[PDB]
């Protein structure tokens, strides 16, 4: 269980329900006592291991866990207890490991309410006839144990309890398949958080939001008009849907690009959104394939380049065709040296308000370019130039959502350049963030591979559960080498 | 009582010259031996005769003094309102020098000059230096002080990480060795009072496994970890230490206290996992003892056969003596055992038949 919702917390539909009802028939579960891992797996995750995005994606695998133990209610037992009692003695046996949930409220500093809220919706969802009074009876002994302090600091919303109460309301969000609406409605989007994707995750609105996004994507080709304020409005859409899209690969990826290229006779440009980041360098595959740049538009952004003083013409053509302009670009900076500063001001007249596609393509033809040598590093330079605040309201940025664009900038160049980031030299962190992804490689350089026994097998065997978060090492293990030896 | 009146000046005139050498613990530990059942009132004077104490205390400039410094200022206005909830946190700070005594960073400017002659074979030593002056004043010490140093387990503290409570507990017992005796037997009583037996006897729940349940390093997984289980590992934890001469309590803190309290057969397995591992200390030095360790053994037995519908772990108790038996109690307590074993169940008579021998 920990391993599934490690692994994939969406597109789960139900292979996780039969997975547990053949691992049922192969073996001999109780169902009280089945129950009463489940949910304890559900409980001792979102505590060791994660301390950030992930806990999101943890509870939603919890609270998705719901409908999953309801179709097991449906369809696994059949006149034989139908749970009648199962789940009333598992809320029991339960209640006895007291100290988890301390510890769980000592984390979440709001679990204790958060566990009765929790509870309440299983109710609202499985069968509640009279075990409510089980739960006020639980409670009786929870609360009086927690009536210098923490409770001080925390005394606002609950983080969980408030994705998973307006979940309901964000599947439901506008329940208009079109376009040409108001901005408003994704505004409010770029105030909050990813509490949003973090709804989106429980795999109820993921699909349907990847082809609402999609579809005015690729509906908005801003026709012909001139209308300088709504031309600018459906700029910043345009962009904020491409980096809801691109956060949205770098959190699941495949999912939403199998939503998205599932049925229909179309094609929109799912190069550049599949050929962006992922566990497959295709460097120079890029100026080998998706380098058909005939001579239409392919001044145009040299032209840009030149006379930015960038957003006069809705046109979103370029981010196909960078090619040009990074090319442009190594030749000015150091490899011909066409421009020894006027280059940062290329740079910086390209980082224009309202262009965030424009980062996206050159740090991904800075992943393409670091499979040379590594002497020139220009590219890298670039980047770093890029990702700076360079941008501080110079133009008429009318954007006025700068804060969460750069944010998305930020957390999108944090989940690629990994490898230009392990091959050269740190950066000088530029993120000014609150806590990165910790899951990475984490392999010890100068140690053999010979190392998966004696670090982790025997502190499993030795453990009660999986260790979720070396589970990724271990994944990381599997692709590696070879599963023979 | 006046005699305080005259104490406070002396030091206040030679103070510094007691520049010499510092063990208030044997010093102080003997003037409170059974003087606390009647001290109280008189312990309101002693809310003055602290504040000299620990002026003998303040003859000392070795710069040796970090965070008990914190207690110095939290004592010195209004004594009788700040000091008596936060203590217990304070406390955890304490202890967490003393977990800090292996690897951490307090062997920096806590030790100096020189190593020598300041009693410093091990920090250790420095922590039992005010754990019983703390709060002797006031009504504080007979109850709430064990309660108080308890609290580090069966609630989760927030400063306590869920890696290392081994050296914790740890830790507890070789401060509790160095207590008052009221302060560790309010203990036993506490952990047998309502742990043992919170319902326990008509049906606990299906988590009634005895065996997972009282075997620790079930703390290793986030879960498994009921709070009854930790209050076992915590008398281990001063046991672990306390065996010199604390054990000839046990005897008679069994003889009555453990009669009435037990029904069932699990209870009894964690009074055995309570009391068992430790008869080789008996055999060595407390001889006399074993025999009623033995007999008390005996007693739960006929307590927990005369009320039962069935045993259902017979064999675990059965080796379990056996083990004891030719092991511990080589052949003295045979005649004794007898006048028991003969009036039990047939199938238990059975299963127990090679016990005449």
């Amino acid at each position: 269980i920990l391993l599934e919702g490690t692994m994939n917390l969406t597109g789960e539909m139900q292979p996780l329900v039969e997975q547990l009802m053949m691992v049922k028939r192969m073996q001999h579960i109780p169902t009280p006592l089945f129950v009463l891992e489940i949910w304890k797996a559900c409980f001792v995750g979102l505590i060791e291991s994660p301390e950030g995005t992930q806990e999101l994606k943890w509870t939603a695998f919890t609270y998705l866990k719901i409908p999953q133990v309801l179709v097991k209610l449906k369809k696994y037992f059949h006149g034989e207890k139908d749970f009648t009692e199962d789940v009333n003695c598992a809320f029991e046996f339960l209640l006895k490991l007291t100290p988890l949930l301390d510890k769980a409220d000592q984390r979440c500093n709001c679990d204790c309410t958060n566990f009765l809220l929790q509870e309440c919706n299983k109710q609202g969802l499985l069968s509640e006839v009279n075990f409510a009074s089980l739960v006020g009876k639980r409670t009786a002994d929870r609360d009086p144990q927690l009536k210098i302090q923490p409770n001080p600091g925390l005394i606002l919303r609950a983080e969980p309890t408030v994705t998973n109460i307006l979940k309901t309301m964000d599947a439901d969000h506008s329940k208009s398949p079109e376009g040409l609406l108001g901005v408003l409605g994704h505004m409010l989007s770029g105030k909050s958080l990813d509490l949003l994707l973090a709804a989106a995750a429980a795999t109820g609105k993921l699909k349907s939001f990847a082809r609402k996004f999609i579809n005015l994507n690729e509906f908005t080709t801003h026709g012909s008009g001139e209308s300088t304020k709504t031309a600018s409005v459906r700029a910043l859409l345009f962009d904020i849907s491409f980096l809801m899209l691109c956060h949205v690969a770098q959190t699941y990826g495949s999912e939403v690009i199998l939503s998205e290229s599932s049925s229909g006779e179309e094609v929109p440009f799912f190069e550049t959104w599949m050929q962006t980041c992922m566990p497959e360098e295709g460097k120079i595959l890029n100026p080998d394939h998706p380098c058909f740049r005939p001579d239409s538009t392919k001044v145009e952004s040299l032209v840009a380049l030149l006379n930015n003083s960038k957003l006069v013409q809705m046109k979103w053509h370029e981010a196909c065709l960078s090619i040009s302009a990074a090319i442009l670009e190594i030749l000015n900076a150091w490899e011909n040296g066409v421009l020894a500063f006027e280059s940062i001001q290329k740079i910086t007249d390209n980082i224009k308000g309202k262009v965030c596609s424009l980062a996206v393509c050159a740090v991904a033809w800075l992943v393409a370019h670091v499979r040379m040598l590594g002497l020139d590093e220009r590219e890298k330079s670039l980047q770093m130039i890029r990702q700076l605040a360079g941008p501080l309201y110079s133009e008429n940025t009318l954007q006025f959502y700068n804060e969460r664009v750069v944010i998305m900038n930020s957390i999108l160049e944090h989940m690629c350049a990994d490898v230009l980031q392990q091959t050269a030299t740190q950066i000088k962190f530029p993120s000014t963030g609150v806590d990165t992804m910790p899951y990475w490689n984490l392999l010890p350089p100068k140690r053999p591979i010979k190392e998966v026994l004696t670090d982790i097998f025997a502190k499993v065997l030795e453990k009660g559960w999986v260790d979720s978060r070396s589970i990724h090492i271990l994944d990381t293990l599997l692709h590696m080498g070879g599963v023979y030896w | 009582l006046p005699v305080s009146k005259s104490l406070e000046t002396l030091l206040d005139h030679l103070g510094g010259l007691y520049k010499f050498h510092d063990r208030p613990v044997t010093y102080l530990y003997n003037t409170l031996h059974y003087y606390e059942m009647c001290l109280r009132n008189r312990d309101h004077l002693k809310r003055k005769l602290v504040h000299a104490i620990i002026g003998s205390l303040k003859d000392n400039r070795p710069q040796g003094w970090c965070l008990s410094d914190t207690y110095l200022k939290h004592a010195m206005n209004a004594r009788e309102d700040n000091p008596w909830v936060p203590e217990d946190s304070y406390y955890c700070k304490l202890i967490g020098r003393l977990v800090d005594t292996m690897a951490g960073k307090s062997p920096g400017p806590f030790p100096n000059c020189d190593w020598r002659f300041n009693e410093f074979p091990n920090p250790a030593a420095h922590a039992l230096h005010v754990t019983c002056v703390e709060l002797m004043a006031l009504a504080v010490p007979g109850k709430d002080v064990g309660n108080a140093l308890l609290n580090v387990v069966l609630k989760s503290q927030p400063l306590v990480p869920r890696e290392n409570i081994t050296a914790w507990m740890n830790a507890i017992g070789l401060i509790i060795t160095a207590l008052p005796e009221p302060y560790w037997i309010v203990l036993h009583d506490r952990i047998v009072n309502v742990i043992s037996s919170s319902s326990l006897t008509s049906e606990t729940e299906w988590v009634g496994y005895p065996f997972r349940l009282f075997d620790f390093t079930a703390c290793h997984q986030s879960y498994s970890e009921m709070s009854c289980s930790y209050t076992l590992a915590l008398a281990h934890a001063v046991w672990h230490h306390s065996s010199i001469g604390q054990l000839s309590l046990i005897p008679k803190f069994l003889t009555e206290a453990l009669l009435p309290v037990v029904k069932t057969e699990f209870q009894l397995l964690y009074v055995y996992h309570l009391v068992g591992p430790f008869l080789q200390r008996f055999q060595q030095e407390r001889t006399r003892c074993m025999i009623e360790i033995g007999v008390a053994f005996y007693d739960m037995l006929l307590n927990v056969d005369q009320c039962s519908t069935h045993l259902n772990y017979m064999d675990p108790i059965c080796d379990f003596l056996y083990h004891m038996k030719y092991m511990f109690t080589g052949d003295s307590v045979k005649e004794q055992v007898e006048k028991i074993i003969c009036n039990l169940k047939p199938a238990l008579k059975l299963r127990l038949r090679f016990i005449t021998h």
